[PDB]
């Protein structure tokens, strides 16, 4: 399975689900690598450039 | 006739449809909507809703 849409998917049902998250908590994404990944492959096109 | 003939004849809530072109498939049915209890809100709540 490709890491970016799982993670994308992950973002999007998180930020659905604390719509109506109780008062006091709030969600938070410390560890991810999908933007690792989408930043190598913008500067490969980059490079290309 | 069948649903103008038994309007009130009976206490039931009684209705003739003619029956889909195919099995799987409203027809006319324009739009089928689920009105869910998101937040633990409760039955009471979702039937005032």
């Amino acid at each position: 399975a490709n890491a970016v849409k799982t993670a994308e998917g992950v973002r999007a049902k998180i930020e659905e689900l604390k719509l109506n998250l109780p008062e006091g908590m709030e969600f938070s994404i410390p560890y991810d690598t999908a933007p690792f990944v989408k930043i190598s492959i913008e500067k490969v096109i980059h490079t290309l450039l | 006739d069948v649903n103008s003939s038994m309007a009130n004849s009976t206490e039931g809530e009684t209705m003739a449809v003619l029956p889909p072109a195919i099995d799987e498939l409203g027809t006319f049915s324009g739009f089928s909507l689920r009105l869910q209890d998101r937040a633990n809100l409760g039955m009471p709540a979702l039937l005032a809703a």
